DNA sequence: TGCCCCCCCTTCGGTGCTTTGCACCGAAGGGGGGG
């Protein structure tokens, strides 16, 4: 007896028509078992070829989770679905979530299945389950309730969500709660035991609504312990010609971010035509030029602030030895955050696995700090990434990405 | 009329009306054979005659069935297809026999008049109107509309293939011990049951299909092996592709080579070692489809090597899920690679080849990575899992490559196989400058208008050179300056350039290039013992860079 | 002189940084195959 919220697409846009990619045996058995149970509960229904729309689908296992979790690549549908900020169903982002000592992420996507979906919009949520060796043609389904991973589900459910959270928000006014897609971010400054206690209270608080992948899992963050990776100039007392050449090339690049850096007195050290391994001392004017440049790299960049109307862009660099650097920005050279990852999972043996973990880590930080998911510039070949990335994905969302190929002519972010 | 099965709603694109294309002249031999087939569809109820209120029409023609005395009716619905709504095809791929498991009992069936056994959408039948000449356009003739799925409509294959699955879905769920491969109207059914219980379930399916208006004639009922299925021959323990005809013509046209390479690609799925590099290299060039091409000395040998592979009959085996999958790749040279997928040695499930040349500059290590990715996707398609790889590359070679490359790259669980020619890296750039090696400061420049330029170097030992270049570019002179330094240097050399373009190419350690100049640079790099490359910004008054920039500009 | 799907090989035009040359990629047209 719940009336459906009508949903429209962005004017001048058709529906998603993205082909289903091959799935491994373990993922197909997981989807067939899940989609059969979702069909009994009326949450999905079979469709035919008259529906021209389709969205890829596969399955994942979250961190330290042994059971499968259906995941739909609604990226193309989300871009074509009306932005709910214009219907005022948008969720404001609390600036204090990044300040709490601990933040726990909860998969609350299972609650969306209770709300029906607009009949005229169900045709866009179509997907297809493939068969091994194409034994059976595509078995197409479509959603009848709010699907997980769609940007419209938390917006429509937000009215229902704030009511369920009212008793807990009033008993604990110092706790920040943010909702993004199928996740619920809960942050507090309490002790770890009292924090997990308040988290367990919020779980059982949801079961009081459930009676009237599952909720039991949670992942702990510590945004107060998040650091940044600044540009650093190495400290040497004897410089070779090659050392100074690397330094001038690095400072020349860095001048695009810090316009106060000069290399006039350092370049004049490279006046002659010397062998690269020749050690050359620093002139008096060059010592002041180097010292003054380190001070500029300490102070912040002028005019760098977050614009809520612009997209976030993330670049990642493979530094080797399990090291990975990244920068988040909206306008070029106006970085909002820089960072470096090391000893992640898959280090020293799997680049695609480490890159997948880095993309997840960066997106999580972006959601906590700004409430957005950036578009990634991945240092990997297109075919290399699209072959393996699903095997290592452990998140309920999927960010936008493109592929680049930039040789590291200047070791800028990592010496 | 009678109602066969559950229909599918079909619409036109918004604001679009039906087709009005009329009919082209038809020869009398075809006009005569068409009116006979039209009467049969009226009798069975597949086509209605009333269409004076129908302003639409679509041209119709007819061609004979593949090596069969029957003529096929076809309607050129190309104008209707532009106006029909889009469908999502449920056909995602092609089944392969290498993915089949061994079964004790096998049966193959073909559905009679499949497209004509499924009711068309009621409201859409008006747009399928068509006219046929009665007697050379003397009299008006007979107009008709389709009451079933017509051959030539873009929605016919998807609608039939989906309705076929809905009918088989209850039979498959109530018989889990059975395996059914459905592809269009052809049916594969296999089980480990005794042939008596098998022929029983086969007839149960034959009645069930007849319980929805689908016939299964005995002329296409295959009961005895070898089963002809998807262009193969299915024996109980082995499978093989149907025989392949190689054109042996002495005067090769462009269209002949296209047919030749196409058949070699199809053969490479079970015949190992097929090469098509030199044969396809003859097709490159804007030549007409009728121009005769003489076969080169390398393409003639390549054709002869392929002929020797097809002389002996080869067979594949079936999949055993209890055993691991093994994929072994061999390098064939000139960017050619072949692979075999097997579970027990010398018993190949299938073979294949990767010869794609992507990028202007590459190496064998990149091409091997791409071949592994092709096999991985192919294996997930057929068997749903990634095979263990045996690669002709040493662990040390691969470790050095991926740890030092700036892009993320990886190969799944694999082991080394010492099958020459081994893939290796032909040179490695030092990470630190070489002590005691001469330092070359190279640069180039070219005039954007005259396409003339200079390229040279200057070293710390006083050595200099400048060379004038004609019909060149800024990028070519920058590459040329590096080539000059490599030619005029010892076995160990430091080279400082400002060319981002050249440094990006060389640092990726290519061993082959479409550019003659880059290949000559590669040849010099292999001769050297230690090479160090460094980049400096231009016009910054840095070392020899400011000096050599003046010499070449 | 029809429709639908998959594969490889070549060409061509669009795209974005290596920049106004060069490298990459996806579409398209040739062929193979299936029904
Ligand atoms: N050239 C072709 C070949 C096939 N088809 C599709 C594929 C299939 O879905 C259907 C053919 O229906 P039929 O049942 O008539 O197929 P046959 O020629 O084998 O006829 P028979 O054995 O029953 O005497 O139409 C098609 O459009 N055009
Ligand atoms: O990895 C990119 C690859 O994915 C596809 C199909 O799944 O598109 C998906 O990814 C794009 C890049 O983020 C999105 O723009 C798109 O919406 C999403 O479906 C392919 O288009 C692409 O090759
Ligand atoms: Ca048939
Ligand atoms: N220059």
């Amino acid at each position: 007896p719940i009336e459906t919220v009508p949903v429209k697409l962005k004017p001048g846009m058709d529906g998603p028509k993205v082909k289903q990619w091959p799935l491994t045996e373990e993922k197909i058995k997981a989807l067939v078992e899940i989609c059969t149970e979702m069909e009994k509960e009326g949450k999905i229904s079979k469709i035919g070829p008259e529906n021209p729309y389709n969205t890829p689908v596969f399955a994942i296992k979250k961190k330290d989770s042994t059971k499968w979790r259906k995941l739909v690549d609604f990226r193309e549908l989300n871009k074509r679905t009306q932005d709910f900020w214009e219907v005022q169903l948008g969720i404001p982002h609390p600036a204090g979530l990044k300040k709490k000592k601990s933040v726990t992420v909860l998969d609350v996507g299972d609650a969306y299945f209770s709300v029906p979906l607009d009949e005229d919009f169900r045709k866009y949520t179509a997907f297809t389950i493939p068969s091994i060796n194409n034994e059976t043609p595509g078995i197409r389904y479509q959603y009848n309730v709010l699907p997980q991973g769609w940007k419209g589900s938390p917006a429509i459910f937000q009215s229902s969500m704030t009511k369920i959270l009212e008793p807990f928000k009033k008993q604990n006014p110092d706790i920040v709660i943010y909702q993004y897609m199928d996740d619920l971010y809960v942050g507090s400054d309490l002790e770890i035991g009292q924090h997990r206690t308040k988290i367990e209270e919020l779980r059982q608080h949801l079961l009081r609504w459930g009676l009237t992948p599952f909720l039991w899992m949670g992942y702990e963050l510590h945004p107060d312990k998040w650091t940044v990776q600044p540009i650093v100039l190495p400290e040497k007392d004897s410089w070779t010609v090659n050392d100074i050449q690397k330094l001038v090339g690095k400072l020349n690049w860095a001048s695009q971010i810090y316009p106060g850096i000069k290399v006039r007195q350092l370049s004049k050290l490279l006046r002659g035509t010397k062998a690269l391994t020749e050690v050359i001392p620093l002139t008096e004017e060059a010592e002041l030029e180097l010292a003054e440049n380190r001070e500029i790299l300490k102070e912040p960049v002028h005019g760098v602030y977050y614009d809520p109307s612009k997209d976030l862009i993330a670049e990642i660099q493979k530094q080797g030895q399990g090291q990975w650097t990244y920068q988040i920005y909206q306008e070029p050279f106006k970085n909002l955050k820089t960072g470096k990852y090391a000893r992640m999972r898959g280090a020293h043996t799997n680049d695609v696995k480490q890159l997948t973990e880095a993309v997840q880590k960066i997106t999580t930080e972006s959601i906590v700090i700004w409430g957005k998911t950036p578009k990634f510039k991945l240092p990997i070949q297109k075919e290399t990434w699209e072959t393996w990335w699903t095997e290592y994905w452990q998140a309920t969302w999927i960010p936008e990405w493109e592929f680049v190929n930039t040789p590291p002519l200047v070791k800028l972010w990592y010496q | 009329p009678i109602s066969p099965i559950e229909t599918v709603p079909v619409k036109l694109k918004p604001g679009m009306d039906g087709p009005k294309v009329k009919q082209w002249p038809l020869t009398e031999e075809k006009i005569k054979a068409l009116v006979e087939i039209c009467t049969e569809m009226e009798k069975e109820g597949k086509i209605s005659k009333i269409g004076p209120e129908n302003p639409y029409n679509t041209p119709v023609f007819a061609i004979k069935k593949k090596d069969s005395t029957k003529w096929r009716k076809l309607v050129d619905f190309r104008e209707l297809n532009k106006r029909t709504q889009d469908f999502w095809e449920v056909q995602l791929g092609i089944p392969h026999p290498a993915g089949l498991k061994k079964k004790k009992s096998v049966t193959v069936l073909d559905v009679g008049d499949a497209y004509f056994s499924v009711p068309l959408d009621e409201d859409f039948r008006k747009y399928t109107a068509f006219t046929i000449p009665s007697i050379n356009n003397e009299t008006p003739g007979i107009r008709y509309q389709y009451n079933v799925l017509p051959q030539g409509w873009k929605g016919s294959p998807a609608i039939f293939q989906s309705s076929m699955t809905k009918i088989l879905e209850p039979f498959k769920k109530q018989n889990p011990d059975i395996v059914i491969y459905q592809y269009m109207d052809d049916l594969y059914v296999g089980s480990d049951l005794e042939i008596g219980q098998h022929r029983t379930k086969i007839e149960e399916l034959r009645q069930h299909l007849l319980r929805w208006g689908l016939t299964t004639p005995d002329k296409k009922h295959q009961k005895e092996p070898p089963f002809l299925w998807m262009g193969y021959e299915l024996h109980p323990d082995k499978w093989t592709v149907q025989p392949i005809v190689l054109p042996e013509k002495d005067s090769w046209t462009v269209n002949d080579i296209q047919k030749l390479v196409g058949k070699l690609n199809w053969a490479s799925q079970i015949y190992p070692g097929i090469k098509v590099r030199q044969l396809s290299k003859l097709l490159r060039g804007t030549k007409a489809l009728t121009e005769v091409i003489p076969l080169t000395e390398e393409a003639e040998l390549e054709l002869a090597e392929n002929r020797e592979i097809l002389k002996e009959p080869v067979h594949g085996v079936y999949y055993d899920p209890s055993k691991d999958l093994i994929a072994e790749i061999q390098k064939q040279g000139q960017g050619q690679w072949t692979y075999q997928i097997y579970q027990e040695p010398f018993k190949n499930l299938k073979t294949g080849k990767y010869a794609r040349m992507r990028g202007a500059h590459t190496n064998d290590v990149k091409q091997l990575t791409e071949a592994v990715q092709k096999i991985t996707t192919e294996s997930i398609v057929i068997w749903g899992k990634t095979p263990k790889f045996k690669l002709p590359i040493q662990k040390e070679t691969w470790e050095t490559w991926w740890t030092e490359y700036w892009q993320a790259t990886w190969i799944p669980e694999w082991e080394f196989v010492n099958t020459p020619p081994l893939v290796k890296l032909w040179y490695q750039l030092e990470k630190e400058p070489i002590v005691g090696a001469e330092t070359f400061y190279v640069d180039g420049a070219a005039n954007r208008e005259t396409k003339l330029g200079k390229a040279g170097y200057v070293t710390n030992k006083g050595r200099q050179k400048v060379v004038p270049l004609t019909n060149t570019t800024n990028q070519k002179t920058e590459l040329q300056a590096i080539y000059l330094a490599l030619q005029d240097s010892g076995l160990e050399v430091n080279i400082v350039t400002n060319s981002q373009y050249a440094l990006g190419i060389i640092q990726a350690q290519p061993d082959k290039s479409e550019s003659e100049l880059v290949n000559q640079i590669i040849e010099q790099l292999i001769k050297k013992e230690k090479v160090y490359l460094a980049w400096v910004p231009a016009h910054k008054g840095i070392g020899g860079n400011e000096q050599v920039d003046k010499l070449v500009s």
